[PDB]
């Protein structure tokens, strides 16, 4: 093995659905459930950004049309229910294309002693962490009275949650259901299962006719001008992805973590658009520690090998520039 | 300044003066290779070997209810080589002077201008005007197996046709279609090495052309709605082709599975609801009396259509024959426990 | 000796070639005409002893194999393409020609002429017919096969035929600029190859597929047609393709 | 005889339709099926490829605007159901050009004797073992909890398969129904009748709202390099070329097999795109092979020959080296 194969590549095994937006009441949240519609809606507003001063000079006061869309609960209904479902397939089972056969002996190799030496407990434990706390929820996490989550798998549903209590800066290995479920998913990710379904039906109170928040859809310039929330099916929703980047934030083993002292989300090259700085630029990048996993075969420490997994569970298009 | 532009088609790391006596080397020893045609081959395969031609050049008839080569306003014959190791004349025959001028229209009206150029750079200008001015011409001969072969009839007999592209109808169909408002399709999805190895000039300098749009009618389009709705189911098995039917009534019950299968097998998967269901007229059902013979229905036999109605059956004369009072509950019963 | 007309209902073809010199969509004519022969050669090979005389096509559905652009043209897709013979035949990936590809729901009327045309014909064109190709598209399915003599039992579509008069009386000092001056006041008409002119002069030469038949390289040849309804149509034999063969012609004619 | 004709060129002889989607509940998989559409998509992503330290020291935090499209289930289905055909035809007369008569004459001879040794019943059985594992899903059959494959031929419906129990490295011959169907597809590749087709129906069960992996075009565009996937009708679907390359994984007798252990596709060079190096570079290749067949007629083993006959089966162009 002298450098990495020109073809390489890997899939994705979280593979997460798009979310479905329902209103209900808190007390009758297991008796029924009603549409949550987008609405259009058309605002006048002031010149207020920055402008040179010979324009400001002369269209300081003038109106401005606007088109946006917004999407509310009703009078009568002060709960939002979330609903989505995660697929975990086997990360050994899901290496796409590669051309050199002896550098997928050589990954296989290396997943099966990661296997036998930690056994993906650790990783399933900080998705299944990312999970119970409601990271997901993005902007409809602030100013929530009380915040649920419950997790079906097959027919076996689980004791429900409380996501309030549950810190975002921490990791907890000792809740029952939170080992019991990481459990499973550790076994699937292993092999010795071939596929998990989970289910996710999240419950957030936030009071009568207030403000949810869809993702919005992203235009480019010859699309029409103006604010796109995303439709599901007729109701509002959310992107896959824009879950899956609230699953995955458990990277906390880059380095200066002791200055900053919260988990990112597993980038190639460690970016973080929360705070605008990379942390893993050059001696801590992907490349760099899988050419030294790989090609030299020098061992690296536990750290080294939980990040080089979390990004290997996420794929990409790890090729080579046909060396 | 014809010296910067031969300077600046050279990337080496040689000096100035070698720089400018590889292009005269090159030119002289490509001179012989290229060819000028219209008809040429390896444009729908580059694969073919040699260089196959036509050079067409004859009359327009202008009365004729078709389109051919010296037909439309096309002026400029193609120059093509068999090598792309020798295509250094066909980027020379296209470089620009001081003014908005090409090389031919200074090259065979012997301008003086373009002389100066070429006689303080090198003394072999004359030679090599003499053998790109007279240029040789395409001989079709030999086929390979890259060139489209049909077969034609010809009175009782057959003729084999061995089919060439047209390299100058298409550039001028690209430009004017380029300045038009028809339809068109560009049709880009020709790499720049297979266009500089297809051995002309003409694809080189145009390598996504710009095409006709030949299409039917806007509304005879598939889409959704007309892959939805289709029409409605027939069975294929005809009554009147099998043995023990009576004309219109089911004796023999080894007949039953295959009845039970047929109904099975080609309603599966086409529920409709009652809105986009059919309707079980009654002409249609008093015409099958009619035409086999009856002027009324049988005791103790019912009308059965085999493609059940709820899976998308039709209301034809085909789409049903008589069968006991006791085969109807049966077939209705296992029809009933397949789908439902 | 009877002749009676012959309708092939509904078949449908996917992948067939829909790529020319200068034109991308509707196959060449020539291409129907050589299913017809072919279709020919094969029953005489079953002792059947008839002939074909004019074919009338019949469009009702049409797809390109692609997608449109936001601003509404036509972009074409193409397969990836597998070991072209020759050169770097162990390459992984080959170069791209090219291509065009179409999905066609077409019908067909043919006139035949022969013995005791009966029903046993129509079972033998239906055993037979599925084993060739339409214009290098296979054939997925089809309707039904059917004995027509009038126009009233015609299915709906739109028949295509030879419109060289347009052509013709168009404004333009070249061929060229009168077929698009023509294309440009009329929307209706469409570029259809037709024929094949000579540019050449008969022989035998080396490397054909057959090496006995006469051999002489063509250039395929444009005009123009229309499309119009069956009830439309005045008499069944005016939409009636066929062959027709001059000194250095080999072209197709609606009359 | 001295070497291949100037002019020879074969058929395919197992013709694909394109392959259509639609979805239902696995329940009710034989009342109903609801049509399956292709929806668009935008992502903001960063910048995660490799990059020179330049090139990654200035564009380290950029967002990137992307295009897509995707496919998936609705939320009241999890099943995906794909209807196909396939339609067989004689070796023999899928012959399209010979220029050579003495060449044709020794094709037909050695067909004859392939055909009076073993009746191509192999191949037969070993096509319609990869349609029986449901090869043809590739990314659709990961994750999958059930997998049932129903075959039609003419009017006669056989048992449905479980392409779950069946593996996808080894092959079964003793199956009831497959060699009920590869008889037929023997006979139909023979020359007894005159033609064959198949009804394919299969369904997957993946659950609901999950996500289903139709074909993707391959095209050319200004300012447009986002995944366009294969409509077919509206509908999703598969390319036939892609569901003809997963029946005719069958060569299991190329040099090294013992090593790598699983089957390929059947190539002239025995060259896949997955593993970057050809199988049969030379000394295996079907060119040579074809030339010690009929130039010097010299007997090969049973292998050799089946892989002659898988090759032949495909088809191509098999003229001689093309000279100026």
């Amino acid at each position: 093995l002298k450098s990495r194969p020109e073809n390489l590549s890997f899939a994705r095994c979280l593979n997460t659905t798009e979310a479905k937006f329902w209103q209900t009441d808190f007390l009758k949240r297991h008796t029924f459930k009603l549409p949550l519609l987008i609405t259009d809606k058309a605002v006048l507003a002031s010149k207020g950004h920055e402008m040179p001063p010979d324009k400001l000079e002369k269209e300081i006061m003038d109106p401005n049309p606007q088109k946006s869309q917004s999407c509310t609960l009703s009078t009568e209904c002060d709960t939002l229910r979330i609903d989505f479902g995660i697929k975990v397939l086997p990360v050994k089972e899901s290496m796409y294309s590669c051309s050199d056969y002896n550098y997928r002996t050589a990954i296989y190799q290396k997943i099966d002693e990661y296997i036998a030496e930690d056994g993906f407990l650790t990783l399933a434990k900080r998705y299944v962490n990312n999970i119970a706390n409601a990271r997901f929820l993005w902007r409809n996490r602030k100013g929530a009275e009380i915040i649920e989550t419950i997790v079906t798998i097959e027919d076996k549903e689980y004791p429900s949650f409380n996501s309030k209590s549950f810190n975002l800066d921490t990791f907890v290995e000792d809740n029952a259901t939170i080992n019991e479920i990481a459990q499973q998913i550790a076994d699937t990710f292993a092999g010795k299962r071939e596929y998990l379904n989970i289910y996710v039906t999240c419950f957030v109170k936030i009071g009568c006719a207030m403000e949810v928040y869809p993702s919005q859809e992203m235009t480019f310039d010859d699309d029409d001008k103006g604010k796109k929330l995303f439709k599901f099916e007729g109701s509002a929703g959310m992107h896959s992805q824009k879950i899956n980047n609230a699953l995955r934030t458990i990277d906390t083993w880059y380095p200066d973590y002791t200055t900053y002292e919260f988990p990112i989300p597993v980038e190639n090259y460690g970016a973080a658009r929360s705070i605008g700085i990379p942390f893993r630029p050059d001696t801590k990048s992907f490349y760099k520690l899988i050419d030294r996993m790989i090609l030299k075969n020098e061992d690296l420490p536990i750290e080294d090998k939980h990040y080089v997994m979390a990004i290997l569970i996420r794929g990409g298009m790890f090729s080579k520039k046909q060396e | 300044m014809l010296r910067n532009k031969i300077l600046a088609a050279i990337s080496q790391k040689i000096p100035e003066e070698q720089k400018i006596n590889k292009y005269i080397e090159g030119l002289f020893q490509s001179i012989d290779k290229n060819h000028l045609a219209t008809h040429v081959a390896k444009f729908t395969e580059t694969n073919s070997p040699g260089n196959i031609g036509a050079y067409d050049i004859l009359s327009s008839d202008m009365n004729c209810g078709y389109l051919d080569t010296a037909n439309a306003g096309w002026k400029e014959p193609d120059i093509v080589t068999n090598d792309a190791k020798y295509k250094r004349p066909q980027g020379f025959v296209a470089m620009e002077m001081s003014d908005g001028r090409t090389v031919m229209e200074h090259l065979q009206e012997d301008s003086a201008e373009l002389r100066h150029e070429m006689e303080e750079l090198t003394d072999k200008y004359d030679e090599i005007r003499d053998g790109i001015l007279n240029m040789p011409s395409m001989q079709p001969y030999r086929t390979n197996q890259f060139i489209k072969q049909v077969f034609f009839p010809v009175g009782g007999s057959y003729h084999l046709l061995s089919i060439l592209p047209s390299t100058v109808l298409n550039y001028e169909v690209s430009d004017r279609l380029y300045r038009s408002k028809i339809p068109k399709i560009r049709l880009r999805l020709l790499s720049s090495n297979a266009a500089s190895t297809t051995g002309s000039r003409l694809v080189s300098k145009n390598k996504w052309p710009l095409v006709f749009q030949a299409l039917p009618p806007k509304f005879l389009e598939k889409n959704l709605a007309k892959a939805l709705d289709k029409e409605y189911l027939l069975p294929d098995i005809n009554i009147d082709e099998l043995e023990g039917v009576d004309n219109g009534c089911l004796i023999d019950e080894a007949l039953l599975p295959l009845i039970i299968d047929e109904g099975k097998r080609k309603g599966e998967g086409n529920y409709r609801p009652r809105h986009l269901r059919d309707e079980r007229k009654e002409e249609t059902v008093q015409a099958f009396l009619d035409k086999y013979g009856y002027c009324n229905i049988p005791v103790g036999y019912e009308v059965h259509h085999i493609v059940p109605l709820s899976q998308g059956g039709a209301d034809s004369i085909k789409n049903m024959i008589m069968l006991s009072i006791e085969h109807h509950e049966r077939v209705t019963e296992a029809h009933a426990s397949y789908f439902k | 000796m009877m002749k009676g007309y012959i309708l092939l209902e509904k078949v449908n073809i996917e992948n067939a070639n829909a790529f020319n010199n200068i034109i991308v969509g509707i196959p060449a004519i020539t291409s129907f005409l050589g299913f017809a022969r072919a279709l020919e050669r094969k029953l005489n090979a079953k002792e059947i002893a008839i002939r074909i005389n004019g074919v009338g096509l019949e469009f009702h559905e049409y797809e390109l194999k692609g997608y449109k652009n936001k601003r509404g043209q036509y972009v074409t897709s193409c397969p990836l393409p597998g070991s072209i013979p020759g050169q770097n035949e162990k390459k992984l990936d080959a170069h791209i020609m090219n291509q065009a590809y179409i999905d066609l729901n077409m019908s067909f009327l043919l006139e035949v002429e022969g013995p005791h045309v009966d029903m046993s014909t129509c079972k033998s064109i239906k055993s037979t017919m599925e084993t060739l190709r339409i214009a290098g598209g296979i054939i997925r399915n089809y309707k039904k096969i059917r004995l027509i003599d009038t126009l009233a039992d015609i299915p709906y579509g739109y028949f295509l035929t030879l419109r060289q008069d347009n052509l013709n009386d168009a404004a333009g000092d070249d061929m060229l600029d009168k077929m698009i001056h023509a294309l440009q006041q009329e929307d209706t008409l469409v570029p259809i190859a037709v024929g094949f002119k000579a540019l050449s002069e008969v022989g035998h030469v080396e490397g054909q597929r057959d090496p006995e038949k006469d051999h002489c390289f063509v250039e395929s040849i444009f005009s123009l047609g229309g499309f119009e309804c069956s009830k439309i149509l005045e008499d069944i034999n005016s939409c009636l393709w066929r062959y027709k063969t001059e000194e250095g012609l080999y072209l197709c004619t609606i009359i």
